[PDB]
């Protein structure tokens, strides 16, 4: 599990602006606010040398194309795509794993993302963020904030693999049909 | 709570916010975006406009979001646009941040009868909450009717707030009979008042005094003097009581444009502890008995 | 998304309990009322009573008559109060029995004195209104600028209206 | 947005003792601060112990 | 052929509805894996059939 995690491997990121703009325009009509926002992100990341992964949360009615645009952004920016569902989720272990001393412990699902993606800077998509319950024994919102924490992500560690892992270049995305029920700290 | 001592870290005024932005936030965001100082120019006038119109709150993070947005847009226009160095001017600002949301407005500039401002120390900073009063059922229940004007408080009343409102109503009745016995409108008329929430329960009674004066206005229909605020607590006798968190209410009043702030006499010293630069342009008042307020608000 | 919810009101018990009876017109609110919704409805009721007093003191129907109103659910709690403005005019219409001018959508927040306040999600409501075919949309003056951010092609065919004091609305709904 | 945690971080730097932020608001189970009995499969110590371990110092600024 | 889909309780320690959503997912099924055999397996061609006595109690995402 440990040696299967990519280390120092950074998938090449596209820097051409016209090519990315055309790619995005050929995938989703209109929606020009998101397109211009991502264009501005690409430009600023290119100007400031290395590319950082900043978080943003799309929100609107359902079926509008929020997952499809996430996939289109992943394709256009040239980085790896991955989807993840958190709506109504209660067992933080799915994101943290287990102590590894169990008879059949597993690591968090984010380490599975890193392993399958084979890259340390993929595009992780979070789905139905506002549906988190944070109920009894759960409260995955704390770990989720840890993921979005601008600095702790650079040294995030899971219970199974406790070695800190950098998550600054990962480009998180969140989707929710309403901004009310989402916790304020998030 | 009793296991430690508490210092009051509180927000910054428009001038302090502008200084914070220009000297610390702007270079920090510029470095976090990589743009050169000469390449991107942000005049202090643009920062002042942004603070005044867009980011209005005790906190500062929103101004950080706005400056990040404009810097990102400048980087976008530099990398592939036409200008090698974006000169952010107010006229251009409209395109970068869009049209100004949170446009400056006092909720009631006229302040018709039965409504008045009040500096409420809310959970996040302080606000200039508007207490409203209005007749809700005809005074002519019966030409000979002696039924009292039962009041219907609203705005997520707290039992403490209910008792404070009842005390304020009783004191207002007593004052009205003391001044003009002939007048009996408030004595026998059902009146509905609304006190906007957001004020922490501890500061809830701090607006009670306002209630009183509002009712008095509705009694005589005289609008309170323009851009006048006040706060404190009454003890059924007009003896105003001190209130806490004066700095946040003062800064909120300064931002709202209200010029006259009336405070309990005891709080006077606490108001002078505040920095001088925050107290310019306001005609502060200090009182202990409510009577004086009635004269000032209704000359 | 956005929806065109039909707020409605009607008499639910005779106004003539007694020709001399001065009992107030207690209001019953349904539609899975929320505490904030209940308080907003009470505020709207009081403001409607005061407005009818100021305009036509002769009429006292709304003053003394038990009225039931239905506000269909679906609105999220945060924007729940936004429908309150409609409630007001509804009662006023029921007070005079004059039907509101056809295909006239509106929304806003009343503050017990008529000074309307801004509301959120303006774009969703605008698109829903366009889908419903309504032609006149009455919105708070504060939100005016926000409605102009909408792409051009979505705003055709509607006579938008901007207002801050509810008085203006009463002059548009009831000519 | 006043920088209370920011001034705390600045004080930690100036005082030269190690810094560490802690968010207790909304925490429901005390076991996070107290860990577990260590006999349960997966039992782990309190979060303050982890803070001490990571900080590498016995006098940090929690 | 799944049977009595709407009767799923999705209760404590369980929530098999998430596993169903994974299975019925048009694309994730193409690389579905179990805890025993973790090797991904393709399930794009399998034609699932769901039977329920009513459409209400069934989960909306399902
Ligand atoms: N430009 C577009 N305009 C409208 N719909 C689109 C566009 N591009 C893709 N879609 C549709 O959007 C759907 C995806 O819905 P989505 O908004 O991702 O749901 P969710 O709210 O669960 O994320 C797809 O079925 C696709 O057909
Ligand atoms: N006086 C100041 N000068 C410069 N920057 C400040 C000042 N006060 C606050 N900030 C900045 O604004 C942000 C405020 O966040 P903060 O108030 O610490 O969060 P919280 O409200 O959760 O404690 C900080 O990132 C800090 O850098």
């Amino acid at each position: 599990w440990l040696t299967s995690i990519p280390w120092g491997k950074y998938s090449n990121e596209n820097l051409d602006l016209a090519r990315a703009q055309a790619v995005l325009e050929e995938d989703h009509y209109g929606m020009e606010d998101v397109k211009k926002r991502i264009l501005e992100f690409i430009a600023v990341s290119q100007l400031r040398g290395s590319t950082q992964g900043k978080i943003l949360c799309f929100y609107g009615p359902p079926g509008v194309g929020k997952t499809s645009i996430a996939r289109s952004i992943a394709r256009a920016l040239n980085r790896e795509y991955f989807r993840f569902s958190v709506g109504g989720m209660t067992d933080v272990a799915e994101i943290k794993g287990h102590r590894r001393t169990y008879v059949g412990a597993m690591p968090g699902k984010i380490i599975q993302c890193l392993k399958k993606t084979k890259t340390e800077n993929p595009l992780i998509l979070i789905d139905e963020v506002d549906k988190i319950g944070r109920g009894y024994q759960g409260d995955p919102s704390s770990a989720l904030l840890e993921l979005l924490d601008p600095e702790q992500n650079a040294n995030f560690l899971d219970h199974y693999l406790d070695v800190p892992v950098d998550l600054s270049k990962v480009l998180f995305i969140c989707t929710a049909n309403v901004t009310d029920t989402i916790p304020e700290p998030l | 709570r009793d296991r430690m001592e508490m210092i009051n870290v509180s927000g910054y005024v428009a001038q302090e916010k502008l200084a914070i932005a220009e000297r610390y936030l702007v270079p920090q965001a510029r470095a976090l975006c990589g743009l050169d100082e000469s390449k991107a120019k942000l005049s202090s006038d643009v920062l002042t406009l942004l603070i005044k119109q867009y980011c209005r709150e005790s906190g500062v993070r929103n101004l950080q979001k706005q400056v990040e947005k404009v810097l990102r847009k400048s980087a976008y226009k530099i990398v592939s646009g036409e200008a090698e160095s974006v000169e952010v001017t107010p006229e251009n600002l409209q395109d970068f941040v869009g049209k100004p949301v949170f446009t400056v407005e006092r909720m009631y500039d006229v302040t018709p009868p039965g409504v008045v401002m009040g500096l409420a120390w809310t959970a996040m900073g302080g606000s200039t909450l508007f207490v409203e009063t209005s007749l809700r059922r005809p005074q002519d229940k019966d030409a000979k009717g002696d039924k009292d004007g039962s009041l219907e408080v609203t705005g997520q009343l707290g039992e403490v707030m209910k008792e404070s409102a009842r005390i304020a109503y009783t004191f207002a009745r007593a004052f009205l009979m003391q001044h003009a016995p002939a007048n009996d409108y408030l004595v026998t008329s059902h009146i509905h008042l609304h006190v906007p929430e957001g004020a922490t329960p501890k500061d809830g009674p701090s607006a009670g005094c306002t209630i009183v004066t509002a009712l008095l206005s509705l009694a005589m229909g005289r609008p309170v003097r323009q851009n006048l605020a006040m706060t404190g607590e009454v003890s059924l006798t007009g003896k105003i009581l001190p209130v806490g968190g004066i700095k946040e209410k003062t800064i909120a009043a300064k931002r709202a444009g209200v010029t006259c702030i009336v405070l309990p006499a005891e709080n006077k010293k606490d108001f002078y502890d505040l920095a001088a630069f925050i107290t310019e342009g306001l005609e502060v008042h200090f009182v202990e008995h409510y009577r004086e307020i009635f004269d000032i608000a209704f000359p």
